[PDB]
């Protein structure tokens, strides 16, 4: 038999079998409902479009994300998404395939308990398991030591690992992520005269952010150059026309990751939370964590983030310390690669939460030694 | 002018009567929670006295 | 006819805010007594918790 | 120095000297041109009628609004409007009167830049300033905290203020306003047999909306009452006769503010945007914002809007907190009163943008330390 | 003349005059700066809120503690705190009043030297003195032997004293204190779905910790009881409604004092450090030390901490030995009472550090015979 590795994430579901080099099912975790009347009869219209199908009909649907920040806030939509993933994207029966799921640290217990209950009751999987999204990224990188930053779409967090031993007291979790960057881009695009309010325009703004935004090495210098020169202007082609031009907003949007005060958030930038998490650890393992800084997640693909963060950390770290950042090109899918690797081990086969164990011990077995 | 005044008075009548009914179930809720609080306080006091006697002995 | 209706409506108004202010005062007093009831109930609860710990020790 | 105060707003222009509690000139922001040929020779009609005279000649002209939702779309009409306000209405020389201009939140910066350029280069005002509508409205209410809802004719926005400190990340802007309500009133009156198509009938439908519309505390119960009884029907006098009877359309038109799905909008009603804006703020200031909900703007003058909004917010807010909505009789002119109060302050004298400073700093002076 | 007895502590500044029975002014030691910009002009907010005033504006201010673990890190903030204490809370001019400062054992000499320099220069006090926070606590208990445990908010030290002769070699200092407990409560409240991240919410979490938390006699038995029963769950009302119920997280927060491994600390628990310090002393004075365990400080105010500590130390101590723990109702203010008693003594009048002596002997005079 083979195991399935499902990475719900927040807004982009990636799933596939265990023992592959890449997922074969990547689509947004969105559910759409028709908000208009519908005059044609005999059309046989469906009441809910889930997955990449809803992206094709964004002009007649309202789109809802079942996951706000890691926590699932809508369980019927999550059930629909899982059913679609298991029966149409992967086209496999879950009655004979163990499933491996991922979730962020510092996650409410109710979310995990109900996820396991849904997996065991509705789909009736024979076994399942839940793992942190940072240990998997460490697995994919081929390392065994080093602080890992996993900035996805819902939650950004750092988890330090030394020699395969985690340090739970040094874990820092932040809710600033790609969705907040999209909202800030929406807020600042009205400065030039472009208004995007409907959830259909959310995907347009997200595409603009993915295609044009980049992180500047220096903020003040680029502001001085943009205010005087005009070489930073870049045009984008809307789904119909009236192409838009973006100036300093191109690099102003991703600055929130380093200056959270832009969106009114009290917390400090990621370049400082990483340093705080490093100093939260011991004193005899800080060298390896400095020299094994690992990046992952979709949000960490802005052009120039791996240089700005290195400069900031070198400014914060002692002068006699060397700082290295590992940013593989496959940052977005690193978690799934690590999950597939972990599920491929024969040693891991004894860590599955069997159906008999769940029946004996209730939904609370998940928080026991069988993590 | 008289019709406008009458309409405004009727609107105020409806609004304040709705507020009055809201107040009525507010009385009901307050009464039931007051009764329950008094009952639990009395029970706590009597079991307090029993525990105090056990403590003395 | 409209003037008669408006006079009746305004008399109904004056009397309904009369009951409105009476009900306002009633809510005020019952809400206060709710506060004292809640405070005495929680005090009794914590007192019994303390003496139960004392009894077991 | 008897500084001048103006409020361009949307659909109405109101202006007057500082230190007063009432605008001296209020007239619609309408510019009209003749559309017929004219046969009488010697009278010499002018090529454009601006302001109140266009309403007198409404039956021969084509009325145009130079601003759609806050943003100016026809500038030449705006110089015409400002010239009319400064000369025909106030009879003042703007060469020695500082001018305070009121502008909506979340607008293109080119708008403010062009306003300042027009003021300084065309009328040659010694100094000027641009302020936010909501802050002035909160000045006029004699408060220092509380979320304020300013629904005019162009745009509806909520700005939360606590102890004089704004919360920009919680400022929400919605383009639903009185003009959309008038358009929906036409679209819903066309089903009774009354067709209003020309721009002159825009004014008649607006007058009907102002005179005969109210917000119902409940919708389904009110619909049931109107569908059986005929006590809700009222008659209106058109400027030539043929009385028209309006039934349930009198309270169906303002329901768009609470059910914006009527006109195809995706957003939520004002009763929900206000609650969301309150919830975006900090947890230690939500009590004062809940207890100091301030209303302003002409659109908020519907009989019964305050009670409905209070009921909806109480349904949304926790049951253990009091909800108070402040609706003074003078909601429409609150912004101008706040502007006059602000301009009369002596600590404001050093916050003017002087002519020399503007000449030194260019049109981009608006967004600098001087606001 | 009259003398002033101050107690900087960590997070709570309490001060008064010598000879009084209780401190006259008690307020948190925080400094707040407005993190927003401020739209209302003319009000002129101050740029720094100090003391209990900053508690009233938690929603527009960021709170910083000038003392982290006993030592002062920010000196301008501490100077502001002292100025506020001397000029507003007490309204007494300090140019003619000797001051009695307190500090924790095992602190850097630079802290004490800079404290003396600031007191002698900025405020020009006629005389000053620095005393150990444990000797004063022993004074306030009417004792002359027995160890004392001053577990405050920043530091937790255990100073043994026999017959008025201190034993410097048996003094044990531990940095686990109330602030770490509050941070751990923050960390474990996310387990239930409540996220408290802002510095303003630190005060709220501290309030829940003070009100609801208690120390369990047996950790495992209470774990079994809470898992099965539901009588341990109590609800707390947030400053904006939405009451929250905390169950198992009630006695987990103060367990860190006895199980330091919860927050990643390696050191042993308070009960074990007390026993180790008892056996660190001689063998002929262990009986009085066992029979005179004195508790003080704000952190020792948990319901049932004394019983658990007595049980643990009796388990550690020989069976034929008597153990008594002294926990007066006024543990929190014991240090100030002892300081007032010490300053009121007639023999103490010859131990003040005179201004002439300071000018003659430099800042290093404090470490000399004049302690
Ligand atoms: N090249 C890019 N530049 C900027 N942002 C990107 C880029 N690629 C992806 N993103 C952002 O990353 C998000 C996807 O994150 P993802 O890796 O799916 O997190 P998770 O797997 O936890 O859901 C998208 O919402 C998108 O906004
Ligand atoms: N008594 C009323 N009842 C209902 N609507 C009104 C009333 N008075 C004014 N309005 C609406 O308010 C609008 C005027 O808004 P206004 O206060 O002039 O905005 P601004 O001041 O920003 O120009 C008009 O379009 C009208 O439809
Ligand atoms: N009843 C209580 N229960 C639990 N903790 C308390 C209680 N009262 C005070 N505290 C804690 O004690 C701390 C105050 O300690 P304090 O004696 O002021 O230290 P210092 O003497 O160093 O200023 C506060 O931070 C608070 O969290
Ligand atoms: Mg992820
Ligand atoms: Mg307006
Ligand atoms: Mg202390």
């Amino acid at each position: 038999t083979t195991a399935l590795v499902c990475d719900n994430g927040s807004g982009l579901v990636k799933a596939g079998f265990a023992g592959d080099d890449a997922p074969r099912a990547v689509f947004p975790s969105i559910v759409g409902r028709p908000r208009h009347q519908g005059v044609m009869v005999g059309m046989g219209q469906k009441d809910s479009y889930v997955g990449d199908e809803a992206q094709s009909k964004r002009g007649i649907l309202t789109l809802k994300y079942p996951i706000e920040h890691g926590i699932i806030t809508n369980w019927d939509d999550m059930e629909k998404i899982w059913h679609h993933t298991f029966y149409n994207e992967l086209r496999v029966a879950p009655e004979e395939h163990p499933t491996l799921l991922t979730e962020a640290p510092l996650n409410p217990k109710a979310n995990r308990e109900k996820m396991t209950q849904i997996m065991f009751e509705t789909f009736n999987v024979p076994a399942m398991y839940v793992a942190i999204q940072a240990v998997l990224s460490l697995y994919a990188s081929g390392r065994t030591t080093g602080i890992v930053l996993d900035s996805g779409d819902g939650v950004t967090h750092n988890v330090p690992i030394y020699e395969g031993y985690a340090l739970p007291h040094a874990i820092m979790r932040l809710d600033l992520a790609g969705r907040d960057l999209t909202d800030y881009l929406m807020k600042i695009l009205t400065e030039r005269g472009y208004s995007f309010v409907t959830t259909a325009e959310r995907e347009i703004v997200r595409d603009i952010k993915e295609k044009l935004c980049y992180v500047a090495l220096d903020f003040e210098n680029e502001m001085a150059t943009a205010a005087s020169s005009s070489s930073l202007e870049k045009s984008y082609e809307l789904p119909d026309g009236q192409v838009i031009t973006i100036g300093n907003e191109r690099f102003r949007c991703p600055e929130t990751l380093f200056q959270p005060s832009f969106i009114g958030m009290e917390s400090a930038g990621i370049h400082e939370t990483t340093y705080n998490s490093i100093m939260k650890c011991d004193i005899d393992i800080r060298k390896d964590l400095y020299a094994n800084n690992v990046l992952s997640g979709g949000t960490t693909m802005y052009p120039g983030i791996a240089d700005r963060m290195q400069k900031e950390i070198t400014a914060l770290a002692p002068s006699t310390m060397k700082i290295k950042i590992i940013a593989p090109p496959e940052r977005k899918y690193s978690v799934w690669i690590g999950g597939s690797i972990l599920a491929s081990l024969s040693t891991f086969q004894q860590m599955w939460i069997s159906k008999q164990e769940y029946d004996e011990a209730g939904p609370s077995i998940v928080h026991r030694k069988c993590f | 002018e008289a019709e406008k005044a009458a309409d405004e008075s009727e609107r105020g009548m409806k609004v304040i009567e709705s507020r009055a009914q809201k107040d009525e179930e507010k009385m009901e809720i307050q009464e039931i929670q007051l009764k329950e609080a008094k009952h639990i306080a009395e029970d706590a006091d009597r079991k307090y006295e029993e525990v105090a006697r056990k403590l003395v002995i």
